[PDB]
């Protein structure tokens, strides 16, 4: 259990770099690249946060 | 006459290549263990589209020829027809009805380019028409049903058409049995291997067990 | 199971023989040490983003 | 640590190291300029109501055309940016070209109602694309009325959202049988606005661009203007694979890609393997920059 | 494994490794039968096991 608790919080940690949270999209550049920094910024700041 | 489909008619889901992973995906897939409709050759009824048809053949040398789409089939409207010669494939969508019944011997689009198992799924996106295929022979031992087993495929015609379709009737050769079964909206578990290749899968709406297997 | 003991006003169990066992106990002492660099998990090559 | 003095021991550093980056573009090698003059330099526009769509599938697509040229009023882009437009690629681009009133110019937007807003120009929830504007006074205003353009309306059923359909049965407003005969509440379905140079600003006509783009980074067919260099590989550098930014160390891979797969990506759905969209062979990604280092000191 | 490295996210291995674990355990075990408990008050006094 020692173990298997520390690989499944990273694994989670891992697979929840692929959600969005709101945004737009859950890559980084892509939101970069389809918006000016007007909006970008706002976006961004859900992925961050 | 119906008969059951034996974990049958799981395709790619996109171009993004994926390793030795379970991945959840949420799309129209023929249900597990769903009812099909099977057809002997004699015939060629037409039949509802829905939202997506998985089609199957088991035919002895080129039986199965071509299929035909459309809502009205009056040549009012367009109907894709698409017929695979020895020769060259053609794809067309025009709209008039050529024959009085459809048999082996303006258009807005144009392309051409037992022994026998082939399956195919047939379905539409906004109008967008995407078919998959597979084709592998089963040699000895044919039981006149689907075989039981897994098989993944892939995807082979993309068109850019538009084109609302309805109901369909596929085509015979003239001078072996076929299948038909409809897609629902379905959440699937899909293994990959090393290779890339699709090797299992599970219905996540199938029964308690792989509900759990899902979660 | 259940079981009743045979309680009385001069009555006394004594053992005539031992029996010598060796049981085992499991501890966990320490777990996986892990480190995240934090700039490169939350954005990761991107200078804008930093 | 934020301080002048270091304690003995070991601490983990965050780089404070300046990486340089060299921009690397790959684009597909298509030399077709679009015509645009297709959509906007023809003589007649399409039927409103017909749906007539135009497909752009080879081309090079500058909008030079689009930002350097005086007609153009409104450049009302859901999902992307008008200004980065020459900067991305996309798969196929469609294009619907028909003629508005101005005061309903602006009723062409997803989530709202209207004569225009319910029957033809129905974009979905996810819309993506462009909605362009500029005024006609001088080709679709005509003396006395211009009736190359017939609008549908007269009735409570909405259609639905990117169906192309033709509606020529009468809109049955009455509950009698109309069976395409004009009587008791059965109104025909075309109807002209008589566009004439005499009327208000707002009554002049307009002739109004939808492009509807994917903003996937699939194989795309359809690119802005832009030159493709020379792959720097084994060196930690910029990448633009088909409008797909990113930044790392490019390598030699060995993962073998079905024939139809593009992309590979990780356990966290990030973009690992790419395929070149020119040579058709396929790199590898690593990250450019070292996370951090420890320092053991006294 | 990988993946996590990429991200950012790193594992530190232990400052006492396995066979200096089994030096210790060595020690005790082998304090534990020539001496009993007198190795845990001080030093160790040899005394026969029976
Ligand atoms: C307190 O409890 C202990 C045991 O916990 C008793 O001590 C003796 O313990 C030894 C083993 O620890 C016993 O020895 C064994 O005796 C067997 C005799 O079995 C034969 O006889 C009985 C009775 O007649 C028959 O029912 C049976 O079928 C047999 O015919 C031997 O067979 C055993 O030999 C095996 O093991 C030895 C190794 O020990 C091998 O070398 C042999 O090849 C063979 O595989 C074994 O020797 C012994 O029986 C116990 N003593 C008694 C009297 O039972 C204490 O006696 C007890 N104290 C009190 C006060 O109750
Ligand atoms: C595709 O075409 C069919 C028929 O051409 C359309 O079905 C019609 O839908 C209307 C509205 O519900 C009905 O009043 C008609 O009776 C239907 N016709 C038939 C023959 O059933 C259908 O709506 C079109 N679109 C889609 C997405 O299927
Ligand atoms: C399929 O449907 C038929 C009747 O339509 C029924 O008799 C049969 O049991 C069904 N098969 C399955 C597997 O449910
Ligand atoms: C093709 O020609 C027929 C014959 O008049 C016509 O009804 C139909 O609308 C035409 N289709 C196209 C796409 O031009
Ligand atoms: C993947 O393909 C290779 C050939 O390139 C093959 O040797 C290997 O066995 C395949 N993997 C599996 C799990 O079959
Ligand atoms: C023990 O002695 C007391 C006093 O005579 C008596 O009441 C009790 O029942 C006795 N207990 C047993 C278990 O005999
Ligand atoms: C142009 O593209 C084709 C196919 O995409 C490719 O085979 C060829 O090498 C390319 N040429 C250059 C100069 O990039």
């Amino acid at each position: 259990d020692v173990v298997n608790h520390n690989a499944q919080a990273l694994n989670t940690l891992v697979k929840q770099l692929s959600s969005k949270f709101g945004a737009i999209s859950s890559v980084l550049n892509d939101i970069f690249s389809r918006l000016d920094k007007v909006e970008a910024e706002v976006q961004i700041d859900r992925l961050i946060t | 006459a119906y008969t059951n489909s034996f974990t049958r008619g799981v395709y790619y889901p996109d171009k993004v290549f994926r390793s030795s992973v379970l991945h959840s995906t949420q799309d129209l897939f023929l249900p597990f263990f769903s009812n099909v409709t099977w057809f002997h050759v004699i015939d060629n009824p037409v039949l509802p589209f829905n939202d997506g048809v998985y089609f199957a053949s088991i035919e002895k040398s080129n039986i199965i020829r071509g299929w035909i789409f459309g809502t009205t089939l009056d040549s009012k409207t367009q109907s894709l027809l698409i017929v695979n010669n020895a020769t060259n494939v053609v794809i067309k969508v025009c709209e008039f009805q050529f024959c009085n019944d459809p048999f082996l011997d303006n258009c807005t689009f144009e392309y051409v380019s037992f022994k026998n198992l082939r399956e195919f799924v047939f379905k539409n996106i906004d109008g967008y028409f995407k078919i998959y295929s597979k084709h592998t022979p089963i040699i000895v031992r044919e039981p006149e049903d689907l075989p039981q087993g897994f098989s993944a495929l892939e995807p082979l015609v993309d068109l850019p058409i538009g084109i609302n379709i309805t109901r369909f009737q596929t085509l015979l050769a003239l001078h072996a049995a076929y299948y038909v079964g409809y897609l629902q909206p379905r959440t699937f578990l899909l293994k990959y291997n090393e290779n890339g290749t699709i090797t299992d899968a599970v219905d996540c709406a199938l029964d308690p067990l792989s509900e759990t297997k899902c979660t | 199971a259940e079981n009743s003991v045979a309680y009385s006003n001069n009555s006394i169990a004594i053992p005539t023989n031992f029996t010598i066992s060796v049981t085992t106990e499991i501890l966990p002492v320490s777990m996986t040490k892990t480190s995240v660099d934090c700039t490169m998990y939350i954005c990761g090559d991107s200078t804008e983003c930093s | 640590l934020k301080s002048f003095t270091v304690e003995k021991g070991i601490y983990q550093t965050s780089n404070f190291r300046v990486q340089p980056t060299e921009s690397i573009v790959r684009f597909p090698n298509i030399t077709n300029l679009c015509p645009f003059d297709e959509v906007f330099n023809a003589t007649r526009f399409a039927s409103v109501y017909a749906w007539n769509r135009k497909r752009i599938s080879n081309c090079v697509a500058d909008y030079s055309v689009l930002y350097n040229l005086a007609p153009f009023f409104t450049f009302k882009c859901y999902g992307v940016s008008p200004t980065k437009l020459n900067d991305l690629c996309f798969t196929n681009v469609y294009a619907d070209s028909f003629v508005i009133r101005g005061d309903e110019v602006r009723q062409i937007a997803p989530g709202q109602t209207g004569n225009i807003a319910d029957y033809n120009y129905k974009l979905p929830d996810d819309f993506t694309g462009c909605v362009i504007a500029w005024n006609s006074n001088k080709l679709d205003s005509k003396v006395s009325g211009n009736y190359n353009y017939l609008y549908r309306l007269f009735r409570k059923s909405n259609l639905k959202p990117f169906e192309r359909d033709i509606s020529t049965e009468i809109y049955q407003a009455g509950n009698k049988p109309c069976n395409g005969v004009a009587g008791f509440n059965c109104y025909f379905p075309l109807r002209s606005y008589s566009f004439r140079p005499t009327y208000g600003v707002g009554h002049q006509p307009y002739r109004v661009v939808v492009l509807s783009f994917e903003l996937l980074h699939a194989p795309a067919t359809v690119c802005g203007p832009k030159k493709s260099t020379n792959l720097v590989k084994n060196k930690c550098v910029n990448f633009n694979f088909n409008g797909l930014k990113g930044t790392g160390v490019l390598t030699e891979s060995n993962k073998k890609f079905l024939p139809f797969q593009q992309f590979g990506r990780d356990i966290a759905d990030t973009t690992d393997a790419v395929r070149d969209p020119q040579t058709l062979e396929i790199l590898d990604i690593t990250p450019c920059s070292f996370g951090g280092v420890s320092v053991i000191t006294p | 494994i990988c993946a996590q490295k990429f991200k950012g996210l790193t594992v530190l291995p232990p400052l006492l490794t396995d066979e200096m674990i089994a030096q210790y355990t060595s020690a005790l075990l082998a304090g534990t039968i020539t001496s009993g408990w007198t190795f845990g008050a001080g030093a160790a006094l040899q005394i026969p096991f029976a």
